[PDB]
């Protein structure tokens, strides 16, 4: 596309600059360009891709929630008729959000996942696939919602199976995957007990493996473990 | 209050 | 343009929704559409236009400063050569910023200012003209900079002349104009003494008129007076 | 530290 004429290394360099400038739309466009060069991504590059799109979709999700809340209040009894504008604008934001999710899922399918053979890369991409289907699920309604939910579940499950076989219980990718899958269970799949069980077992198995880690790795793992703990406190 | 997911770095 | 098919009232309604959702690019596009309907703007609508573009250009200015700082460090002695990418990306952001400023100045010239006859509207628009020329001046270099600086000065001066004749010293528009013109003097025009004198006299003349105001108007005026005071403390 | 300008409302 528009980044076809720019060197891979220049795209990565500019993605890092965009991050520093908090220009996340630009960062995402640069990283999309880098992916489309067709080479596999390094660990650092994978994280740049994730940071970029997470921030973009994050703003869209926050906006969608604001607009959805206003729309829901408009349909209460006693609320005055204000015309189609709230629905229209919520739909506009929703369509843009779905577009970003579709873009990410497209990159994963063409061809990041199929070329990812190492556990660290494959789990990372399958987790991302689950996350972006989860974001689609947040705004979906009806039967389409069922299929989207199943797609998220399937991606997370494949990632979980690999992570349990190939990574230690303290591995930050494994921990972040378990965290997000537990959120899926609680917030999307109407399965709070599964969410709680997953978070608890993940936390406890990580706790038992902390003794193997360096100071720096200990910091990395315990940061994510704290998020599991925070959710468990909210949920119980 | 919403559940917290991970934050990329 | 793209908003040509949407009702004026619907554009205003959606601008307010966009503000609530912190979607300032959308807010600006809606307000541009509203202006282009060709009717004059109410006080509330003028404030929506200002809020929208202030937030858009604000993000661009913050990004530009980050990138300019990196670029300046790259040209220090001992700094390793990293290629054209920093300059290129700074130029990209700069061009987008200049585009937004040009859009605002275009709306003011076609035809907001010429149709504005009341002091409140005319001063508001002339202040905006000064502000957006000031933002252009921040990124300008050389002789072009001189002309841009003069354009900012001229707009602010016309606004000041009207405000002094037609508005009380505590009027929030008058106060905000004096504040921004003082910033122009200090940050753009290399005239710190003029900045200090303007801020001091503005503050003192407002102080002396506070006794005429309601509780609510007193709050409005004193908020802006505090900004004058904050700058004076920084500058002296 | 930069000078503060007004904030629209
Ligand atoms: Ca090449
Ligand atoms: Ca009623
Ligand atoms: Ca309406
Ligand atoms: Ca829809
Ligand atoms: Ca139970
Ligand atoms: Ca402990
Ligand atoms: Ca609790
Ligand atoms: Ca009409
Ligand atoms: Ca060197
Ligand atoms: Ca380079
Ligand atoms: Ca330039
Ligand atoms: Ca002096
Ligand atoms: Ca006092
Ligand atoms: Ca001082
Ligand atoms: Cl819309
Ligand atoms: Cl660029």
């Amino acid at each position: 596309g528009a980044m076809g004429s720019m060197e891979r290394a220049s795209l990565i360099q500019k993605a890092k600059l965009a991050e520093q400038a908090e220009r996340y739309e630009d960062m995402a466009a640069f990283m999309k360009g880098a992916v489309e060069k067709g080479e596999e991504l390094s660990c650092e590059e994978r994280n740049l891709l994730s940071v970029a799109y997470k921030n973009v979709v994050g703003g869209q999700r926050a906006a969608w929630r604001v607009l959805s809340s206003i729309e829901q209040k408009s349909n209460e009894e006693g609320s005055e008729e204000k015309g189609p504008e709230v629905r229209e604008y919520r739909e506009k934001v929703e369509t843009e959000l779905q577009g970003v999710c579709d873009t990410v899922l497209g990159l994963l399918d063409s061809h990041l996942i199929k070329e990812a053979g190492d556990a660290e890369s494959r789990v990372f991409y399958l987790k991302m696939k689950g996350d972006y289907y989860r974001y689609l699920a947040e705004v979906a309604t009806g039967d389409d919602k069922k299929r989207i939910i199943d797609s998220a579940r399937s991606a997370y499950q494949e990632a979980m199976d690999i992570s349990k076989k190939e990574m230690p219980p303290t591995n930050p990718i494994r921990l972040g995957l378990a965290l997000n899958f537990s959120v899926f269970h609680y917030e999307i799949a109407n399965s709070p007990e599964e969410a709680i069980s997953l978070a608890k077992t993940t936390f406890d198995e990580a706790m038992a493996d902390l003794h193997t880690l360096s100071e720096d790795s200990y910091k990395d793992s315990t940061l994510i473990m704290q998020l599991l703990r925070d959710n468990l406190t909210l949920w119980t | 209050k919403r559940s917290e997911s991970g934050s990329p770095s």
